[PDB]
């Protein structure tokens, strides 16, 4: 065979790049950052109609000021979310304050390369990289509203807008034309719904699509299936015009 | 059925460890370095390839001291050499701690010999990609050693390894025949400089920086010291006079 | 060829090459360009940052190690995090135990020895990042180049990353000029930005694109971003 | 169906090729050794080949002083030889401390042979490519020769030979003991026993020796020592006056 | 350095064979012939001392070994493997039995312990099976005289008489013709010497043959007088002279 | 300290346990249930060290309940008492032993017989017609040696405990705030609501 | 490193089967046949010795029928050496249960434990599974007479009549043919021998090639009794059924 | 210790060992679960290759985890015991620290976590087991049904099937289960469970086992005759057309 943490002749780690292919097979997740808050949106993508839709938890709270969206092998995200939550709370216990989003993401990404088969350096007990990317969204006093994309490579980029999953290359192309510096929160909601509808296999509705936002005032809240249904009804009526 | 060269601790049908011999190839690929034993001490010297004008002169030091009396020089993979000297220094500190006396040179040689040899016993480690020339002055005289990637070492009157080992080994053999009753430390310094300049003929594409060190009972009080200033220039001047 | 001796770092090739170490070196040459140069009073790092999209941030290339030391990266950013954090601990130990600022040369020796271990044992891959380390210790200004093979070299100037050869050609030609820039920080930065421009080829360097670092006689290690570099554009 | 020759596991024929290739390694240094028993001594002879004029001859040796009483000659590469030497010296010191008397020659052989057997059975340990010959004048058994190889095999000998030309030396010694009808060298002084060993080495190899070509170790009551170049020179003068 | 061989080197093949155990038995087949015969009043184990040189002292090398004062062992296959098994077996008789019960283990239990060691080298990480088969002869108060064969797999079977190695097939046939449950020990030694003559190519005498018995208690070989309940070892090795005496009137 | 009593009659085991929890100069609680149900037909009462007492009981309870789910079966009172004994006998030679004394009152549905086991913190188990832990025994044992009969009804057994409690409320120095009484028969475990003013 | 030599014993085939387990089952189909039959008043165990010589001692021999408890026994099909490892840990587990609860272990709990140990070598460790299958015969006050089976996969099931080892497909058909629920022990003994006799790879079923055991409740005692049949006893019980 | 990475990525982004673990589940006997208005019903199939089993002592395919939650499975029997044992210990531990029995959602989350852990630890293969977890939350009367799979992913279902020919029975349940009006009675909920299994199983009284969980720890396993009455009634419905 061939070692886990191994370089290709092109200078890339096989397992990390192969893991990136698992993410592209996942359900689409979109983020948008504005000065009024950050918005997260996901595609439910249920395998069968008998699946109870609202059990699909692909948006999770990290702390009152930090939220998370996932794409790919979503089962791998459980220990990432557990570490994110423990890190956030421990910071508050240790420092009587909110953890900075940028420092929270950095902590999550430290896990990403802890895979291998040998002991030289620290101690990395994990057989493979995570098969899931994360969109991390939050607010802190220092740097305001922020959106991060955390890859299993261990690197994280801050985005104004980012889409991950099966329809991501089509979604990122559309987010490039649409995003500007003075977008309102309501516009970002309708935009997320618009791009999700485009790249999804199913006709978008309140059951196969979930929204959530994070603001300074109200923190991180997942939108209920009545509030989302109204925005879809609002988006349909605006696109019907012109 | 072959593939005996793919794992470290594997004997090939002729009884060889092919991975060790592949390490020797990395050694042969390296910069030339030498050692001369003289009537009361030892001298070490190394070629330093000036890849760019941007390298700061007299700065990227390759010759290393162990304890206060042993000097080490190597050819091949530089980091591997440093690793071996790190073990050498630990092993030397270990000796002095228990026995008070600074480690004898034959004693020091086996410590490295055993450690390098250990890296040919298991498939989970790689052999060392270095040949090391080292020595100094102890209770009973001067000693010069050279250590192969297999863990093989012997005592030497003169030693040479690297890209220009051939030219060096011929030049050394002239001195052994022409100076049977020993060579003086002062002479061996200048003479070492000539060997490096002549061995540079193999790697003659790039310009080089000479680096000499010595350990002499009457010239350095039996302690390892580098050659600096006027004495270093005198050796460069001597080598240049016999390069024309 | 290649196939067999490719597999792990513990394996030598028939010619005496270590392919996994070579493939790691390749990740550096595919990383973004960064330049280092020093005089007798100051040492300067100049970095070009790379973005994934026009919607993304330019991922940081320069890391602070102590009040007198710092480094720039090219290649795998997580690997530079591991190595800089190790160097932070070594600087910190020297301060705590010996009340002594860690010598820049000695910092290089420790990075050499850490990278070497990852090249001789099974399981451990080599580091996939090249580092340029500037510092001002008790012997003046210093610039060091780190390669994952373990090889460290002290230099007046250098460049690593994509198209870095133009910058190294430029610096080699301008050696006698910038080394004499003593007591003038802005004229060292000016030289550094002219050095990085010899490796651009593709784009024009902007305000949120360029990173600069400086350390010297009375200057502690400081990183400049955004409008702070607008004057050197 | 491919890797049964890389690690120490059985082949379909019930063989261990790694152990077989370790025997092949013992002949790498192209050196011949022999050992013989006197009336109250044991002598070892080994070829000393110094191909390089840069080497310090006094350091080129394959005979080791294990303890005060035990000596050892090795056929095989020197790094492996020194590995065994250091182990045997450690074990000899440990035996004395633990049991209150000097380790006998045959026991150190058994111990080293048992360690050899382990590398024969465990996959991560490679066999050492060396044949180890142990000699002494034991306080119970008398003059003794015991020899171990990479298979973990060991046995006592009246006399023994090792190296590329092993069989020629062996049949030569066999022929002497048929004629003498006894199993040792009927000689009181160890000097003449050394002289015998060299004479019968020459006659089997068909090559004449000088002081720098040989290496000699002698084991007497309570002591094992190696001969200097001038000690051998004195010994070589005596055989020249015999012919 | 790390022992990264924490996995089995003996595994089931598609046909269900355990390859390494089969190959170990092949090694035993190449080995020199050894035998065992149980009599009414004792047991005899015998083998040939194949010498690797006429210079070598075969007296220093024993193929027959005392395990406990009433239990002896012999083998066919790889000599070195046997030697270390004897050492391990001698120790386990002490650590697992004599230090718990204050008496030596009965033959069946020591055999069971030996068999356990060989099984482990069949399943444990990073090891090959032992390339030896054993014949263990012994006596204990509640079982009398017994004889067991131990294979590389760890399996063991009680025998009335058997042989292993080179000429086992021909020897087992010779034993089936000659064994009866009324044999006196002296009769069993006679058959043992007759069986071995078919295996040996070279010289056949007390110097090329190693033979030991499990019989009566030997008060002379005890080393001390004083304890009535200590009567002496049942394991006696026959001397070169004793063998030759039976070979003159053979 | 605490009152822990137990009495085995014709077809049931009756356990009475004191209701007081006292620390220093204050009675903190007067309605404490010093018992845990281990299975439908097995009850354990406990007294001793402040922390060890409840921690041990709930640990035993979890283990018995775990057994009942795995095996889909109920262990005999004998089996349960042997498990508890061995747990205590292990802890007595550990770094910090459990300082808890217990009574095991069960009804063996197999044997159709009630069983009472007294086990102390050392792991001393014994089956008894009647038992007590602490200073209680110094009064109740002789009282029962006199008044107890092996074939009494459950109602007669309750009258006998009443006599025990009244003796302890007369001659003991500490106000133990009365007792909670529990019956263990073939129908399971139930609590006697009126005993404080029966 | 070691990677190259790792068989990877505990992995799935593309089909979802466990390679090593399947091959272990293949090994067991070559082991001598063993049969268990449950009656209303007891259990029967019968095993076929397979490899036998004239000079193989039978009085001392115990290769297929082992005692785990006073109330539980096993029939073994596969690697005897592997089996003794598992028999001894099962003998220990039974004594642990008796120490903890003062009651003899219920048969299923002991069976589950062995089946759990086998399962471990199937999922983790990188070691080969145990090439053994068991037939358990036992009595407890919960279910009375019980008969179980366990194999290298760590799976177990309960039976009225079952066979393991060689020719199970042929033997199972013959048992399904003649078994009825109201069977008496003596009738089960007959069924056991009649089945083995028709599926033997030998000429005729003799006494020296058989192992036999019964678990009955004392004919006058009223408590449970095991009886590992002696050589002479099998010889007798073989003449009764009309096989001689 | 044995640390070899058995569960790794392949060029196309699949963990083949997790993939192959599903193939073992596909091999396993079929299991089904449907939730009513006030009940959940778990149905399993029995193999009939061997016509001589002892049903008293054979471990039935539906296990109790606590008195209020049940777990059935498809795949390797030996692997399922390990997951069940771990779930049972966790259930007792949750009662010990939280002083409340587990919610079905929680117990599912735990079992799924164990399965996920076995997909990125060295020296282990994943479980060849998918589970159906059903029951009622303490004090709650709303039915809960969950499914876990070897990957570690868990989710709730109105109705679900796992194992061999589960594609055929899922196809049946997709058109026969009305989300608007779930089976109002325990009776009609058991009727739907047998109907869906009879698509795969064949004419068999044994071959189909049913277990009915009601609120407040009311779990009952149906006898052969009771199940046989449903089989006799369902078969007479077809003949009318």
């Amino acid at each position: 065979d061939r070692g886990v943490s191994t370089f290709s002749p092109e200078g890339r780690l096989f397992q990390v790049e192969y893991s990136l292919e698992a993410i592209k097979l996942g359900s689409t997740a979109i983020g948008i950052a504005t000065k009024e808050g950050v918005v997260l949106g996901v595609e439910k993508r249920a395998t069968s109609p008998l699946l109870e839709s609202d059990s699909i938890e692909k948006i999770v709270e990290i702390d009152r000021h930090i939220g998370c969206a996932m794409s790919g092998l979503t089962a791998d995200a459980r220990s990432m979310i557990e570490h994110a939550r423990t890190a956030a709370v421990t910071h508050n216990l240790y420092y009587d304050e909110d953890i900075n989003v940028e420092s929270l993401t950095q902590s999550v990404c430290d896990l990403a390369l802890r895979f291998g088969e040998g002991a030289s350096g620290e101690e990395r007990l994990m057989s493979r990289p995570f098969g899931v990317a994360l969109l991390i969204a939050g607010h802190d006093a220092d740097d305001g509203y922020q959106l991060f994309h955390a890859e299993p490579s261990g690197t994280f980029y801050r985005y104004n807008a980012k889409a991950i999953g099966s329809g991501s290359e089509g979604a990122q192309a559309e987010l490039l034309n649409e995003w500007h510096s003075s977008l309102t929160l309501k516009e970002a909601e309708l935009l997320v719904l618009k791009i999700l509808k485009q790249v999804m296999e199913e006709k978008l509705d309140e059951n196969n699509a979930q929204l959530s936002c994070i603001t300074k005032q109200d923190g991180f809240k997942i939108y209920d299936n009545e509030k989302t249904a109204e925005l879809i009804k609002e988006l349909k009526e605006k696109e019907a015009a012109e | 059925g072959t593939g005996y060269d793919l794992s470290n601790s594997v004997f090939s049908p002729d009884g060889r460890n092919f991975q060790v011999e592949y390490a020797v190839k990395a050694v042969e690929n390296g910069t030339t370095s030498i050692g001369i034993k003289c009537n009361d001490g030892v001298v070490f010297a190394v070629e330093k390839l000036i890849t760019s004008k941007l390298l700061v002169p007299q700065k990227n030091v390759k010759i290393q001291v162990v304890d206060r009396h042993i000097g080490c020089v190597y050819s091949g993979l530089i980091p591997d050499g440093r690793h071996l000297v790190n073990r050498g220094r630990e092993e030397a500190a270990s000796f002095k701690k228990l026995y008070k006396t600074p480690i004898p040179i034959p004693a020091f040689a086996d410590r490295l010999g055993q450690y390098v040899q250990a890296h040919t016993l298991y498939n989970s480690v790689r052999p060392f990609g270095v040949s090391t020339i080292f020595g100094g002055v102890d209770k009973n005289g001067a000693h010069l050693y050279m250590l192969e990637p297999s863990g093989s070492y012997w005592g030497y009157k003169g030693a040479a390894t690297g890209k220009g080992r051939q030219s060096a080994k011929a030049e050394l053999e002239k001195l052994v025949d022409h100076h049977p009753e020993g060579l003086s430390a002062r002479e061996a310094v200048k003479q070492a400089a000539k060997i490096i300049y002549l061995a540079h003929e193999d790697n003659k594409e790039k310009d080089f920086e000479l680096e000499i060190s010595w350990c002499s009972l009457s010239e350095t009080n039996g302690l390892h010291k580098f050659v600096k200033g006027d004495l270093l220039q005198e050796a460069i001047d001597f080598a240049q006079k016999e390069i024309n | 060829f290649r196939n067999n001796y490719d597999g792990d770092t513990v394996t030598f090739s028939p010619t005496g090459r270590l392919f996994q170490v070579e493939y790691a070196l390749e990740a550096i040459k595919q990383g973004s360009v960064t330049v280092g140069l020093r005089s007798n009073t100051h040492a300067v790092l100049v970095a070009l940052k790379r973005n994934a999209d026009e919607l993304s941030s330019y991922q940081k290339k320069i890391i602070k190690c102590d009040e007198h030391m710092g480094l720039s990266l090219a290649g795998l950013a997580p690997d530079a995090r591991v190595l800089s954090n190790y160097l932070r601990q070594q600087c910190n130990y020297s301060s705590l135990v010996f009340n002594r600022k860690l010598a820049v040369e000695r910092a290089g020796h420790l990075l050499c020895d850490k990278a070497q271990k990852n090249t001789q044992s099974y399981g451990g891959r080599p580091y996939g990042v090249g580092l340029l380390i500037i510092g001002y210790d008790k012997s003046g200004a210093h610039l060091l180049e780190f390669q994952p093979s373990g090889n460290v070299t002290e230099l007046y100037g250098t460049a690593i990353g994509a198209r870095s050869q133009g910058a190294k050609t430029y610096l080699e030609r301008t050696l006698d000029t910038f080394i004499k820039i003593d007591g003038n920080p802005d004229e060292l930065i000016k030289a550094g930005v002219e050095a990085i421009s010899q490796s651009l080829r593709d784009e024009s360097l902007t305000v949120d694109n360029l990173s600069i670092a400086i350390v010297g006689k009375d200057t502690p290690f400081t990183i400049y971003d955004g409008e702070a570099v607008a004057k050197y554009i | 169906a491919g890797y049964d020759r890389h690690i120490t596991i059985f082949s379909p024929e019930g063989r261990l090729y790694q152990v077989e290739y370790a025997f092949k390694a013992t002949n790498q240094t192209n050196i011949n050794s022999l050992a013989v028993r006197g009336k109250d001594c044991t002598v070892v002879i080994s070829q000393k080949k110094v191909p390089d004029k840069l080497l310090d001859p006094t350091t080129v040796s394959y005979i080791f002083c294990i303890s005060r009483t035990i000596g050892m000659v090795v056929n095989g590469p020197i790094p492996d030889a020194r590995n065994a030497a250091l182990r045997a010296k450690a074990e000899a010191a440990e035996f004395r401390y633990k049991y209150g008397y000097d380790m006998p020659c045959d026991v150190l052989a058994k111990r080293m042979a048992n360690l050899s057997q382990i590398y024969t059975q465990r996959a991560y340990m490679r066999p050492l490519g060396v044949i180890l010959t142990f000699v002494s004048v034991d306080e119970e058994l008398g003059p003794s020769i015991y020899k171990t190889d990479p298979a973990g095999y060991y046995v006592g000998y009246k006399a023994t030979a090792t190296g590329p030309k092993q069989q020629e030396i062996t049949t030569n010694l066999e022929n002497h003991f048929k004629k003498s009808k006894i199993d040792h060298i009927n000689e009181e002084s160890w000097e003449k026993v050394v002289e015998f060993a060299i004479t019968h080495m020459i006659d089997a190899l068909g090559t004449e020796f000088s002081k720098n070509d040989l290496e000699v170790g002698v084991a007497t009551k309570d002591k094992f020592f190696t001969l200097s170049a001038e000690n051998i020179e004195e010994r070589l003068v005596a055989i020249a006056e015999q012919d | 350095m790390t022992d990264r061989y924490s996995f089995s080197l003996t595994t089931f093949s598609p046909s269900g064979k355990l390859g390494q155990i089969d190959y170990a038995l092949t090694a035993v087949k190449q080995g020199v012939t050894s035998l065992g015969i149980k009599a009414t009043n004792g047991v005899v184990i015998a083998t040939e001392k194949k010498s690797s040189s006429p210079l070598a002292m075969s007296e220093t090398l024993s193929k027959v070994s005392l395990l406990t004062p009433d239990i002896g062992a012999v083998y066919s296959g790889m000599g070195p493997d046997y030697r270390v098994l004897v050492d391990k077996s001698r120790k386990v008789a002490h650590t697992s039995y004599k230090r718990i019960y204050g008496e030596y283990p009965p033959t069946k239990l020591l055999v069971s312990e030996v068999a356990k060691i060989m099984q482990e080298a069949t399943q444990s990480g990073g090891v090959r099976p032992f390339g030896v088969s054993l014949l263990i002869a012994g006596h204990d108060e509640f079982n009398g005289f017994s004889l067991y064969q131990v294979d590389p797999s760890g399996s063991y079977f009680p025998w009335k008489a058997t042989a292993i190695g080179k000429g086992s097939v021909a020897a087992k046939t010779f034993l089936e013709k000659r064994w009866n449950d009324e044999l006196e020990l002296e009769d069993a030694i006679h058959i043992a010497l007759l069986t071995l003559k078919e295996s040996v190519e070279g010289e056949f005498n007390g110097d090329t043959i190693e033979l030991a018995i499990i019989g009566d208690e030997n008060p002379d070989l005890l080393g001390y007088t004083g304890i009535p309940t200590d009567k002496g070892p049942r394991f006696r090795k026959l001397t070169s002279q004793e063998i030759n005496d039976r070979l003159e009137a053979l | 300290m605490d009152i822990i009593l137990g009495i085995r009659v014709q077809d049931s085991v009756i356990l009475a346990s004191s209701k007081a929890v006292t620390r220093g100069i204050s009675v903190l609680k007067d309605s404490d249930d010093k018992t845990r149900q281990l299975s439908p037909h097995t009850l354990m009462s406990f007294a001793g060290e402040a922390g060890d007492t409840v921690q041990f009981a709930e640990y035993i309870q979890a283990n018995i309940q775990l057994y009942s789910i795995r095996e889909d079966y109920e262990l005999s009172p004998q089996a349960v008492s042997s498990f508890v004994r061995q747990e205590l006998a292990k802890s007595i030679r550990s770094r910090r032993p459990y300082q808890v004394n217990v009574l095991i009152g069960g009804y063996d549905k197999k044997k159709n017989k009630p069983e009472l086991y007294q086990i102390d913190y050392l792991g001393t188990k014994v089956e008894l017609p009647y038992g007590a832990h602490g200073y209680s025994g110094f009064y109740t044992f002789s009282l029962l040696d006199h008044h107890y009969r092996p074939d009494m009804t459950t109602e007669e057994g309750l009258d006998l405990l009443k006599l025990c409690v009244q003796e302890l409320e007369k001659r003991m120095p500490m106000d133990f705030k009365g007792v909670i009484v529990k019956i263990v028969d073939k129908d399971g475990i139930r609590q006697v609501d009126d005993f404080q003013a029966q | 490193g070691s990677r190259r030599y790792d068989s990877r014993t505990t992995i799935f085939s593309p089909e979802g089967r466990l390679y090593q387990v399947e091959y272990a089952l293949e090994s067991i189909s070559h082991a001598g046949t063993a049969i268990g039959i449950m009656a209303s008043d007891g259990i029967v165990l019968a095993a076929e010795r397979k490899v036998t010589s004239t000079l193989l001692e039978q009085d001392t021999s115990t290769e297929k029928l082992y005692k785990l408890n006073d109330k539980i026994a096993v029939a073994v099909a596969g690697l005897t050496a592997d089996a003794e490892i598992l028999i001894n840990t099962a003998r220990i587990h039974a004594q642990n249960y008796l120490k903890t609860y003062n009651e003899d272990i219920p048969v299923e709990i002991l069976v589950r434990r062995l089946s759990d140990i086998k399962q471990g070598y199937t999922q983790h460790g990188g070691l080969r599974p145990f090439g053994v299958s068991f037939i358990y015969a036992g009595y407890d006050d919960r279910y009375g007479y019980q008969l179980y089976t366990s194999n290298p996969s760590g799976n177990y099931t309960g039976w009225k009549a079952i066979s393991v080892g060689a020719n199970t497909s042929a033997a199972q058909t013959l048992l399904q043919m003649d078994y009825k629920d109201d069977m008496k022990v003596d009738d089960a003994i007959e069924l056991a021998l009649k089945t083995l006799s028709k599926t033997t790879d030998s000429s005729a079923l003799t006494y020296d090639r058989l192992e036999f055991a019964t678990i009955r409740k004392g004919a006058n005692d009223g408590e449970v009794y095991q009886k590992i049949f002696k050589p002479q006893e099998i010889k007798d019980i073989l003449v009764k059924t009309g096989i001689t | 210790g044995y640390d070899r990475a058995l569960s790794i990525f392949s060029p196309d982004g699949h963990i083949f060992q997790v993939e192959y673990a599903l193939e073992a589940v596909k091999r396993g006997t079929c299991a089904v679960g449907v939730k009513g208005k006030n009940c959940v019903v778990l149905g399993c199939e029995r193999r009939s290759t061997l016509k001589l089993q002892d049903t008293r002592i054979t471990p039935s395919k539906v296990s109790k985890i606590d008195s209020h939650v049940v777990l059935s499975f498809s795949g390797l029997n030996a692997d399922s015991r390990i997951l069940i044992e771990k779930a049972r210990v966790e259930a007792q531990s949750h009662r010990l620290t939280l002083e409340d029995p587990v919610t079905v959602e929680y117990l599912t989350r735990y079992v799924a976590g164990v399965q996920q852990r076995y997909t990125q630890s060295g020296g282990v293969r994943p479980f060849g087991v998918s589970t159906l977890i059903a029951g009622f939350d303490p004090r709650d009367d709303e039915p809960k049904l969950y499914q876990t799979e070897p990957s570690g992913i868990y989710s709730s279902w109105s109705a679900q099937t796992i194992g061999r020919n589960s594609k055929t029975v899922r196809e049946f349940l997709e058109k026969n289960y009305d989300r608007k009006e779930p089976p109002a009675t325990v009776e009609e909920c058991v009727k739907l469970t047998v109907r869906s299994l009879l698509e795969v199983v064949q004419t068999g009284a044994k071959n189909i086992e049913i277990t009915v969980v009601k609120p407040d720890s009311d779990i009952v396993a149906l006898s052969s005759e009771e199940i046989n009455q449903y089989v006799t009634q369902i078969e007479q419905e077809k003949q009318e057309q």
